[PDB]
């Protein structure tokens, strides 16, 4: 599966991967932390 | 790594303790002396935290057996862990500074024969009086050895003032542990465990303090 | 070579003849901060001054604070003493720092100055007199001259014993200011007195019975 | 009070807006079962609106004549007013993750031009010297000091131009 | 040399023999460089004569009764009327400031920038007795002496009453009265806590 995994590290794979990390980590947090506006301590 | 005297007969040493440091036996099991530069220094300490150490049993036991016994001292039954709230002729800063300018003379004068052996043996104010020469950092000699001692077995004398030292840091270890947990006099604690040897353990110590 | 984990790659530039030689290399570099030797030559010169003014302050936080608790001292909490001895003082905190700046500052830049060139200050004519004693040692970070009166350098032997020693208890310092921080907000006591708070039941008064390890 | 402001919990247009957003979540929650599914829900909104009118009391937002908070972007009336939290800090905060992805795309191409072919490599990405820059450009502005303190940051009049 | 500072310890190879006041102390190598040490060398026989001036009076108030050193600089604030051997001086503050900072430059940069001397024979001598043949250098020596003494002397004079509050003889005096409680130890300053 070496060539599975060229094919997971292609642009589109890694972009759909790594911008649903960035989101459902975005997500995460702003379901943990509601509606941050402004820089709270 | 010989036929030396061994603190576990049987089992290896690391070498470097061979016999000509006085009274060893190979234990050190955390290999602390590797470095010989730090050897010297240890056994420098090894010397100096004995003596005082052997003056500190010294001067805890014979209070408190002539006290026990009973003298009539201005302190006589204080505690060794209570001596420094007694009063004397002058408050005890005043007997800290002079301790601490008497000291920084004395202790100064060891160090530079520690970094340079022989090169103190000399009086500032009477440059007549001397140490003689060939003494090693550690034994002075001369009018410190006043009594004509070291003059042949010289290396059985240094095995049995390191054995004694050895000893009375124990001692003074015990002193410090032993009046922390029972709060006692360190006699009275030979004393109680001579009452009874076997209903007064380390263990049922502890337990009841528990 | 004593790495600070045993079964890694230590990175490269942290085994050059350079870094090997530097006090208190254990191969720890993980973000490649110092990959280039200039950058690891500056950010040297950083964990020296960042680990020894840590060792004063953590040392200015827990020696009177053992010697609080122990009695025959009233010093406050280490977060209490700006709040106190502002009172006790001849002046305010702002033309006190102004006073901090100015006499720091007239170091430091000359520091600045000497990591950027090594050297620098001992040019004669500099001071009247007393810049013959500046130009440090051989490598930068450890001046000597006046910083060093008890004469410790003087030896070329156990020398890197010195070294290793200052930056080992300069790194445990460094974390326990950043603990005494961190201890400080997360339960609002003093450090001896979180310390005595573990020493009297350590499986139930620590890190865990508090909101910062929050699941 | 910077400029005409308000604080939010001082001013009652900014509880008026309150009190307006928790009664049309009433009047939406009175057709419901008490414990059904969505009742639940509407409630949960109602507490994440309460907690958040809570928090922006709360930090100092500033209301202005529409009950609304206002961001002061402006440093020395942030700084001095206690408003750094609105833009100042989140503009530090923003850079140096900007700057991050700024610097391991720059040094994934550096690393990636002197290969065989370097194209295929940026259609396909080598995941693990990717993972490594990622991991090891936490400390950007340092070592991109370090490099503009070179001159290994920019490029000389090597570059491509037209006709000057 | 005459004199070890230290015995056992070996002489810097910087610090000349013939050199006045010589004993090899230098731990900083502070005066490693031969420009800095002349410089020095002139620096430590002028603080010499002003602490052995300064030092004399500090003293020679208490032992005539006038105060003490510290408070003689205390009339420019809460009245006025200096004295001297009970004499008045009819002066105020910035006219002898002015006249401190005028009638010092025209002597100390008369001295310091026409050269680097420190023992000009001819009218600082009127008595005569550096001719520089044979007892220069005994002289110099005891001068040196008495004005590492007098240098000592003074910073014992600053700590003492920074600690004590009280004048050299008004705190030698209780060192004499009560040898073994009025030290620098029975204070709350100098040892922190015995
Ligand atoms: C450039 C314009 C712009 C700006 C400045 C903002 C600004 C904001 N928007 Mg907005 N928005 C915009 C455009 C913009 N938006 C657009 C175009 C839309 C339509 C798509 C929206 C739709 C929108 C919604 C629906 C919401 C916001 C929200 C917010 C707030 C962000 C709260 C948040 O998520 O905290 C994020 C805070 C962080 C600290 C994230 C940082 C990430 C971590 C912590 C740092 C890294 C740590 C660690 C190293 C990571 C691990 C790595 C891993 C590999 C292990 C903020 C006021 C939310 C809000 O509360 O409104 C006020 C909200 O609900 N916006
Ligand atoms: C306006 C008048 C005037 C002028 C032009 C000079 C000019 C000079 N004096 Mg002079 N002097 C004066 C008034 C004056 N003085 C007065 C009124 C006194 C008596 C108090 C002295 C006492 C005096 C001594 C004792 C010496 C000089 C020296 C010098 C020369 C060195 C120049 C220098 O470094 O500046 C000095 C500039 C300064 C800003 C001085 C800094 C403050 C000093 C260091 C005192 C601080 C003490 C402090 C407790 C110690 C530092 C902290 C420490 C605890 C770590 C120069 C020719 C020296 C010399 O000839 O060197 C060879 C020397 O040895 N003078
Ligand atoms: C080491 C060492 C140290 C630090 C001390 C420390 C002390 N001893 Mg001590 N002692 C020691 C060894 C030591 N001892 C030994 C080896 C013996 C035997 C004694 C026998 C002894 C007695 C019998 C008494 C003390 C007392 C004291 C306390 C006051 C000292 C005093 O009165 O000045 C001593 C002043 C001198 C001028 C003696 C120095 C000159 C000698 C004679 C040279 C030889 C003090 C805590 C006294 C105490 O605790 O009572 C409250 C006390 O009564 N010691
Ligand atoms: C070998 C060194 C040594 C040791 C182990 C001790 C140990 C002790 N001293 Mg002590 N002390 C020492 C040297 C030493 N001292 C010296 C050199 C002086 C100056 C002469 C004093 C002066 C002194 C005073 C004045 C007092 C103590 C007291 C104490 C006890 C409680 C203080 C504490 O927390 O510790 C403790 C048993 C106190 C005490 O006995 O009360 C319990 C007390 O009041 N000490
Ligand atoms: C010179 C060594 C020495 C000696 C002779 C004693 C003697 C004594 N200790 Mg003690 N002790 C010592 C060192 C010593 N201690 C040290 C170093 C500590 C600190 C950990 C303590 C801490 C301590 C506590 C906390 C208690 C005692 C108690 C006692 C007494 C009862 C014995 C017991 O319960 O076992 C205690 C034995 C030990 C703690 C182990 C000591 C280990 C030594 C160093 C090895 C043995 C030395 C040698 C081979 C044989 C010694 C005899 C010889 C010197 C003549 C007894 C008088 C108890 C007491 O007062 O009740 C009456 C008690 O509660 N001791
Ligand atoms: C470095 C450093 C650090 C970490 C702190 C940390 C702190 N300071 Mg502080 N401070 C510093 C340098 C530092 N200070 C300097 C250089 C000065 C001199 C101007 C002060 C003067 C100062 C004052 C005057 C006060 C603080 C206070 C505080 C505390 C409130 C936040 C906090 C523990 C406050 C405090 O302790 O009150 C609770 C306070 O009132 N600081
Ligand atoms: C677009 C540029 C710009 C403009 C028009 C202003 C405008 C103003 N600044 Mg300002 N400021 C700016 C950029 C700017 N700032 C930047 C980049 C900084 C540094 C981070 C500051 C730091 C600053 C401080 C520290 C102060 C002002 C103050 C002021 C006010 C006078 C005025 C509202 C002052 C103020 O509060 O108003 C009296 C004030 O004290 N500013
Ligand atoms: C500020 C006054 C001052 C100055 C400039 C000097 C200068 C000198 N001394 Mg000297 N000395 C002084 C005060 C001073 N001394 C005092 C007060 C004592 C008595 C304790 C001595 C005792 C003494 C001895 C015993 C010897 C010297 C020697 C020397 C010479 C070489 C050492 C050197 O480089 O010193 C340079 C010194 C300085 C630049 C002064 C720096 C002061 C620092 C910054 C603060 C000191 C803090 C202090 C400990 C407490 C306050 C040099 C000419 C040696 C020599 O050959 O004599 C000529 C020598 O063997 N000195
Ligand atoms: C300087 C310092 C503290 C100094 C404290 C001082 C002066 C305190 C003074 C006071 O207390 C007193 C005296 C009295 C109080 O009343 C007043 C104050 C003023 C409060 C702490 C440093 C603290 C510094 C710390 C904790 C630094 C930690 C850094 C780490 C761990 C980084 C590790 C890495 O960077 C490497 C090494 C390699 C990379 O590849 C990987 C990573 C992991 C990124
Ligand atoms: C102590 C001192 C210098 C101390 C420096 C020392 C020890 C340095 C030693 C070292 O550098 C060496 C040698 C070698 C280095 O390798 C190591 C160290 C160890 C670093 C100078 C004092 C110097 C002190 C001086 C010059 C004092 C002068 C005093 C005057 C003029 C007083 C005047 C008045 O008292 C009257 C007359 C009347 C009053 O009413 C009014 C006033 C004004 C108060």
């Amino acid at each position: 599966m070496k060539d599975f995994t060229t094919y997971l590290s292609t642009a589109p794979v890694i972009a759909t991967i790594w911008f649903t990390f960035t989101a459902g980590l975005l997500i995460e947090i702003n379901r943990y932390f509601p509606d941050p506006l402004v820089f709270s301590f | 790594d010989a036929a030396l005297p061994s603190w576990m007969p049987g089992a290896d040493l690391p070498g470097y303790l061979n016999g000509t440091l006085p009274g060893d036996f190979g234990f050190d099991p955390l290999y602390l002396g590797q470095d010989p530069v730090k050897l010297k220094w240890y056994a420098q300490a090894e010397l100096m935290n004995a003596r005082f150490a052997m003056l500190a049993v010294a001067g805890i036991l014979v209070p408190e057996l002539l006290s026990n016994i009973g003298f009539s001292w201005p302190g006589a039954g204080v505690a060794w862990y209570d001596a420094g709230k007694f009063e004397y002729f002058a408050p005890a800063s005043s007997l800290f500074g002079v301790q601490m300018l008497l000291f920084a003379w004395v202790e100064i004068r060891r160090y530079q024969d520690f970094v340079k052996p022989g090169s103190a043996n000399q009086d500032p104010i009477f440059t007549n009086n001397k140490l003689p020469d060939g003494n090693e950092p550690g034994y002075p000699g001369g009018i410190f050895d006043p009594f004509g001692w070291s003059k042949g077995d010289i290396k059985s004398l240094k095995l049995k003032e390191i054995k004694n030292g050895r000893l009375a840091m124990l001692a003074f270890a015990g002193f410090i542990g032993q009046a922390y947990t029972t709060g006692t006099t360190p006699l009275k604690n030979l004393s109680t465990h001579l009452a009874d040897p076997w209903s007064t353990t380390v263990w049922q110590n502890d337990l009841a303090r528990l | 070579r004593q790495s600070w984990l045993p079964g890694s790659q230590i990175p490269a530039h942290l085994d050059t003849p350079a870094a090997q030689a530097l006090a208190g290399n254990f191969g720890f570099d993980p973000l490649g901060l110092g990959k280039d030797p200039v950058a690891l030559r500056w950010y040297q010169q950083a964990e020296l001054i960042h680990c020894r003014t840590a060792m004063a302050g953590v040392a200015g936080i827990l020696i009177p604070g053992l010697l609080t608790k122990a009695g025959a001292l009233n010093v406050p909490e280490w977060y209490d003493a700006g709040k106190v001895a502002i009172e006790n003082s001849f002046a305010p905190w702002g033309s006190l720092l102004a006073v901090q700046l100015f006499l720091c500052g007239f170091v430091e830049a000359k520091r600045w100055q000497d990591i950027r060139k090594p050297g620098s200050q001992g040019e004669p004519g500099s001071f009247l007199g007393f810049e013959a004693s500046l130009k440090g040692t051989s490598e930068l970070g450890y001046p000597g001259g006046p910083f060093d009166p008890l004469g410790l350098s003087k030896e070329a032997d156990k020398w890197a014993d010195w070294k290793l020693k200052e930056v080992k208890n300069g790194r445990l310092a460094m974390l326990a200011f950043l603990g005494f921080v961190a201890q400080k907000y997360a339960t609002g006591a003093g450090p001896v007195d979180n310390l005595a708070a573990h020493l009297k039941d350590p499986w139930h008064v620590n890190y865990a019975t508090n909101g910062v390890s929050l699941p | 009070d910077i400029a005409g402001l308000t604080p939010c919990s001082e001013s009652k247009a900014y509880a008026k807006l309150e009190k307006k957003e928790l009664k049309t979540l009433e009047k939406r929650l009175k057709q419901y079962e008490a414990d059904s599914a969505p009742a639940v829900a509407l409630k949960a909104t109602m507490e994440r609106t309460k907690a958040r009118f809570a928090n922006y009391a709360k930090a100092g937002l500033l209301c202005g004549n529409d009950g609304l908070p206002h961001l002061i972007a402006d440093p020395g009336l942030a700084l001095k007013y206690g408003h750094a939290g609105e833009v100042f800090i989140p503009t530090f905060g923003f850079l140096y993750v900007a700057g991050y992805i700024g610097y391991v795309g720059r040094q994934y191409l550096i690393a990636v031009k002197g290969e065989a072919k370097p194209t295929d490599k940026e259609i396909i990405i080598d995941v693990p010297l990717a993972t490594k820059l990622a991991w090891q450009g936490a400390g950007w502005p340092l070592a991109a000091v370090q490099e503009l303190q070179r001159g290994t940051l920019l490029e000389k009049e090597e570059n491509i131009t037209v006709s000057p | 040399k005459a004199g070890n500072w230290l015995p056992g310890s070996d002489a810097p190879a910087w610090l000349p023999d013939d050199l006045p006041g010589n004993y090899g102390f230098d731990p900083l190598s502070l005066g490693k460089e031969p420009a800095s040490l002349k410089r020095f060398t002139e620096s430590e026989v002028i603080h010499g004569r002003w602490a052995m001036l300064g030092v004399a009076g500090s003293l020679a108030v208490e032992l005539l009764g006038y105060g003490n050193w510290y408070d003689a600089p205390l009339w420019a604030v809460n009245g006025g009327k200096a004295t001297w051997f009970g004499i008045e001086v009819p002066f105020d503050l910035n006219a002898l400031l002015a006249f401190e900072f005028v009638a010092m430059a025209a002597a100390e940069g008369q001295r310091g920038d026409a050269g680097g001397v420190v023992y000009p024979g001819g009218a600082f001598d009127p008595l005569g007795f550096a001719k520089d043949s044979s007892k220069s250098g005994e002289l110099k020596l005891k001068e040196i002496k008495n004005g590492r003494l007098a240098m000592v002397a003074f910073l014992g004079f600053v700590a003492q009453h920074a600690a004590t509050g009280k004048g050299p003889i008004a705190a030698l005096g209780e060192h004499l009265a009560n040898p073994w409680g009025a030290n620098f130890a029975t204070n709350g300053i100098s040892v922190p806590f015995f």
